[PDB]
């Protein structure tokens, strides 16, 4: 079960430099001799975690030739005075020795806090030993040190200058290419099936790391196991197939999202009447950035990013939130209002950057700032000087010197007029979607869609329900439906409690008396001036 | 004969399943995993809301698995010397790989993985990236199955939780009825309790509790049955537990998550409101349908409404439906007055708003009682305080959620100055408007409150 | 020259907004071209159109409005 350079994909710029550094000294020095300087003697290996640096480390240890030596980060330290410091002296000089070798060290940001903030005179003494150790006066002759961190930004600038470690090569996220030959190399192992599409596979999976294709892999295997849980000749036909590759596939989500994942409802594209505009407009500005990406540039420009949805509440904006997160073919990250701040100072501007930080990493991702009347107001006695920083944040993050890869924005409101003009400015929140009260057709559409799958009596007349109501919402004909139900119930549970009690399917599907009962008490839920408030503020954007 | 096994453990199938699937087959035959070709999973995190049984699993897997056991508490692996907790860390890993394909238990590993970004100190940091390494790295694993117990997960390493160091995290949530049922069965398997007992009542009537109140209930009524025969104290073959006594401990335990928020009630019952009679059925009808027949709901395929909403002149029995049904409602029920939620700080009293919705989710079916909900609540129009939190209100009450069960009963006498954003339907449908009382009201309220009171006969009502 | 005539409280991301969406239309025409072929069959559109910048003109708006951009007047102005 060697592993070697064969099994490692998705990352060939990175792995060519390695292997040629690694390579080239070692297999001639004769030609770096002709060129006259010397090779470098430093790499440090950065990026998100389980990305595969270790795994290149152990490939290149058990691969070269060259005498290999590991040391763990936190491993040297001991409990007596001043023996971190004799444990580094005596592996350097030894791996020295021992032949023009390789040291390794994983986790160096445990042993290279910065030598600033450290407070321990023990972690100071031991980082300046390896500044010192690494370059002083004759130190090294033909011996190449590497490194893994996930957090580069917190390692000593001294450290980091030339000479000690003077390339950091990136190990990033791959793309649907390296997806396909990471999931190539996994399954090439394992007799999978004389039926798969691994090209699908790797076009379906956006965000996972390599790491979690290996996880998405054994689920399946795990769950090809289990459809034989009942026989358990069967080891012979044992396999994995489009079934259970499907199941893990919607199983599986990436490692970086884990903190911030929450079930949400289950709907479809079929549960939302009307709206026809706002969903074409939905799935092509999901769909087409992240489908061809080759017509974008041949054309030159990169397409829009973000949208907000503004009109009165019970119109579907969360509806219409929840069938994205449903039927897309990208990550999603729901986050409410108010969650990202705290009473400390500047932690809800980490919490920020982190939250962009993370949606950037998985991108492609769809952001739903709901709620951004709480997000932020328009601008600034303040209450803590903290909102006008985080709004501040929000702009900067959203358009500032950023490639901005894929990371699209989802903002639902229904007060408009209290959000900061930059936010709305185009290259931010360009697609302003406004959501009306439903018309005839629309009612009459989210009705159905609403009884799509509850017993009714054919006598029920859906249009005249329609024509009888004219202001009402989404939200009003849901509750209408609901009232119905319950008084249907109501007459089940009497007519059932009264036949039993007598002894010692009265009613299968709510009828026209229930609907006209129910309806008898009906109320609008937005008034006039409230929609005559957001018809202006939609004409005084449409007149501009 | 006490050791705790696989059956001791009810209320949870698809978890043990799915513990089982990657515990006992590795170690019972891997055979079938060689063939396949993929290794299976080494590590999984047992995360859930306190009490809820994730220890008892860890101590039934070690108690009965053939395999070499190994355990660590989690705020102990540390020592006063410098790098000591490391070496006893990876000691304890190095004998328990030596030994054989055995299992590591760290218990709430939140204490000892504190996200290795956010903390400040050295130690900490330098014991999780200890921790990392050696679980992933070069010598990886001598065929080791690790795991972990914590009851808040959030609080660790994003690298811990990556695939590889624990991948599956198996989600120990609430029971249900017939979980409830199955923890009372067994619980109940050491008492000669009765010929007339029905645990399936008790476990209807049981909603909130999380098995370790269940367990608490039971020791509350076996005291309770002790105790009734004090005058006595033959006697110790003639114990038993009645279901009499499962009623009283019933009637006193209260959930353990709700714990926090107890407070005295008047005892009213439905009686002692005068009038009012087609509300007090309506509430009836909303509270009850959904809780007691969810089949007739799953069957006409539509969730039933959770909002209704008291408005009126002052005095006319807002607040003595809320005490009634705080008495006499199967339901847990919180209650919290208008302002109680607010705190100086910024941010907290959104926190105060999160966790107090959360916790109602989590113990539900419960009916949250909201007074002065014209002060929460104020309009759109110090900071914006009360802005954020209409805000928050709203957003987490119908949101990007399950909304599984609460019930919203709000009571105020100022209804125009909420938003209508709270009045929408979905979230406070149901407008109840309770008038001043008309003669034959009058009459029954003073029938009412003179039900238990010395009265002349000559006194005409 | 004349759509810029046109347009006079526009700012550039207004003008690079009506950009991108006449780019999204045109896409969106020779994707639907595309798919109606291979149906049929189971670069229409080389340049962006008329037709598609008149809608763009169509559904575009203003970024800031005059009443918004008196401020910055005003605030040279005190200097
Ligand atoms: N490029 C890759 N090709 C194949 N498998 C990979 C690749 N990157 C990661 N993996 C798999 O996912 C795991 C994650 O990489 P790993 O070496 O554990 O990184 P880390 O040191 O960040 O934890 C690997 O051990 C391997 O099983
Ligand atoms: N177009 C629609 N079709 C079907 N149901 C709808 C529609 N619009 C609204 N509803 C119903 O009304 C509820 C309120 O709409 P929602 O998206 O939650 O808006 P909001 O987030 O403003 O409260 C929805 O959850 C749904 O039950
Ligand atoms: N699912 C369950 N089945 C049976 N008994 C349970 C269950 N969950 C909890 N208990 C009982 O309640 C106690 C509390 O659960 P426990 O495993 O100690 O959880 P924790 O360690 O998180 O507090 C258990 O020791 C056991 O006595
Ligand atoms: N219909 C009624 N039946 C019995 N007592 C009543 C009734 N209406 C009012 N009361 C008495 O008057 C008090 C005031 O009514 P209450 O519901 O508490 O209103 P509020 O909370 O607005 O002050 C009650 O607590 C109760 O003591
Ligand atoms: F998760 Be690895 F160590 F970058
Ligand atoms: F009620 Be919605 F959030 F506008
Ligand atoms: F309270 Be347990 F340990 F989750
Ligand atoms: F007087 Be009540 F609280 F409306
Ligand atoms: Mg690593
Ligand atoms: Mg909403
Ligand atoms: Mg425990």
């Amino acid at each position: 079960n060697e592993v070697g350079y064969d099994d490692i994909g998705g990352c060939r710029k990175q792995l060519a430099q390695i292997k040629e550094m690694v390579e080239l000294p070692l297999r001639h020095p004769a030609l770096f001799k002709a060129i006259g300087v010397k090779p470098p003697r430093g790499i440090l290996l950065y990026g998100p975690p389980g990305t595969g640096k270790t795994l290149i480390a152990r490939a290149v240890a058990n691969e070269t030739g060259a005498f290999f030596f590991l040391i763990n980060g936190p491993e040297i330290m001991s409990k007596l005075a001043g023996e971190s410091e004799s444990n580094l002296r005596k592996a350097f000089e030894e791996a020295e020795k021992n032949a023009p070798a390789i040291i390794f060290i994983d986790e160096l940001d445990a042993i290279a806090p910065k030598r600033e903030k450290t407070h321990g005179e023990v972690e100071r003494r031991i980082v300046s030993q390896l500044l010192t150790l690494m370059d002083g006066l004759k130190q090294r002759a033909h011996v190449i040190v590497m490194a893994a961190t996930n957090r580069p930004n917190s390692i000593d600038p001294a450290l980091r200058r030339f000479g000690r470690f003077d390339r950091e090569v990136d190990i990033g996220i791959p793309d649907a290419t390296g997806r396909l030959e990471i999931l190539q190399i996994h399954t090439k192992n394992m007799k999978l099936a004389d039926d798969v599409d691994l090209e699908q596979v790797a076009n379906e999976t956006h965000g996972h790391v390599g790491a979690d294709l290996a996880a998405l892999c054994s689920e399946a295997a795990l769950q090809a196991i289990r459809k034989k849980m009942d026989l358990i000749e069967v080891m012979n036909s044992l396999a994995v197939t489009m079934d259970d590759f499907r199941w893990a596939l919607s199983q599986s989500n990436p490692s970086a999202l884990r903190e911030t994942v929450v079930e949400v409802p289950q709907v479809t594209w079929e549960d939302i009447g009307g709206l026809e505009d706002v969903k074409r407009e939905l799935q092509e500005l999901v769909q087409y950035p992240v489908e061809h990406p080759d017509k974008f540039l041949k054309f030159g420009m990169t397409p829009s990013k973000g949208v907000l949805f503004y009109g009165p509440p019970g119109c579907g904006k969360t509806l219409l939130a929840k069938a994205i997160a449903n039927e897309c073919q990208a990550n999603f990250i729901s986050i409410k209002g108010p969650e990202l701040l705290t009473m400390w100072f500047g932690e809800s501007e980490a919490n920020v950057r982190e939250i962009f930080d993370k949606a950037r990493q998985a991108a492609p991702c769809v952001l739903f700032f709901d709620e951004l009347d709480s997000i932020a107001k328009a601008r600034g006695g303040d209450g803590g000087g903290a909102a006008d920083r985080v709004i501040n944040q929000i702009l900067t993050e959203m358009d500032g010197m950023s490639t901005k890869k894929n990371v699209f924005i989802i903002g639902a409101t229904n007060r408009p007029d209290i959000i900061d003009p930059a936010i709305l400015r185009p290259g931010r929140l360009d697609q302003l979607i406004y959501i009306p009260l439903p018309d005839e057709k629309s009612r009459v559409a989210i009705l159905k869609a609403n009884l799509r799958k509850s017993p009714v009596a054919k006598d029920v007349d859906l249009e005249f329900l329609a024509k009888m109501t004219n202001g009402f919402s989404g939200a009003d004909l849901t509750e209408i439906c609901q009232r119905a139900c319950k008084l249907a119930i109501r007459e089940s549970i009497e007519s059932e409690i009264r036949r039993e009690r007598e002894r010692q399917d009265p009613v299968p599907e709510i009828r026209r008396d229930h609907f006209e009962e129910a309806m008898r008490f009906a109320r609008r839920s937005v008034s006039d001036n409230d929609i005559r408030k957001y018809e202006m503020f939609a004409q005084t954007l449409q007149q501009s | 004969l006490n050791e705790v096994g696989y059956d001791d453990i009810g209320g949870c199938r698809k978890q043990l399943a799915q513990i089982k699937e990657m515990v006992e087959l590795p170690l019972r035959h891997p055979a079938l995993f060689k063939a396949i070709g993929v290794k299976p999973p080494r590590g999984i995190l047992l995360y859930g809301p306190p009490g809820t049984g994730k220890t008892l699993i860890a101590r039934a897997v070690a108690n009965e698995t053939g395999a070499f056991f190994f355990l660590i508490n989690g705020p102990e692996i540390m020592s006063k010397l410098a790098g000591e907790s490391e070496s006893n860390l990876r000691k304890a890993f190095e004998e328990a790989e030596k030994n054989a394909p055995a299992i590591i238990f760290i218990d709430e590993l939140d204490a000892i993985a504190p996200k290795r970004e956010k903390t400040h100190g050295e130690v900490e940091r330098r014991i999780v990236s200890q921790l990392l390494t050696l679980m992933d790295g070069l010598k990886q694993r001598a065929h080791v199955i690790v795991m972990a117990a914590t009851n808040r997960p959030n609080s660790i390493d994003p690298a811990l939780r990556r695939f590889g160091r624990f991948d599956r995290e198996v989600d120990i949530g609430i029971p249900d009825a017939t979980g409830r049922l199955e923890i009372l069965q067994i619980h109940t398997k050491n008492m000669k309790l009765a010929d007339d007992v029905d645990l399936e009542q008790v476990a209807n009537e049981t909603h909130g509790h999380v098995g370790a109140d269940l367990a608490a209930l039971c020791s509350e009524a076996a005291l309770q049955a002790i105790r009734k025969k004090m005058d006595l104290i033959e006697v110790m073959n003639s114990l038993a537990v009645t279901m009499d006594d499962f009623r009283w401990a019933l009637s006193q335990s209260n959930p353990s998550a709700l714990r926090e928020t107890v407070v005295e009630v008047p005892q009213v019952t439905w009686e002692d409101i005068g009038g009012l009679e087609d509300v007090k059925r309506e509430l009836q009808e909303l509270v009850q349908y959904p809780v007691e027949h969810p089949d007739k709901f799953l069957k006409f395929g539509m969730t039933p409404s959770k909002g209704v909403l008291f408005y009126g002149p002052p005095g006319c029995g807002k607040t003595l439906l809320a005490k009634a049904i705080a008495n006499e409602c199967q339901a847990n029920f919180i209650s919290i007055k208008g302002p109680e939620l607010l705190t100086m700080w910024f941010g907290e009293s959104e926190a105060n708003v999160r966790e107090i919705f959360d916790k109602a989710r989590q113990a539900a079916p419960c009916v949250l009682f909201f007074d002065e909900l014209d002060s929460i609540a104020k309009a759109r129009g110090g900071g914006g305080a009360a802005d954020r939190v209409i805000n928050q209100i709203l957003t987490e009450m119908d949101g990007m959620s399950t909304k599984k069960n609460v019930f919203i009963i709000g009571a105020t006498n100022r209804p125009d100055i909420i938003d209508p954003a709270i009045l929408r339907p979905g979230r406070l449908d149901q407008l109840i408007y309770i008038p001043l009382p008309d003669e034959k009201s009058r009459v029954a309220i003073l029938k009412a409150n003179l039900r238990k009171s010395p009265v002349a006969k000559d006194v005409d009502l």
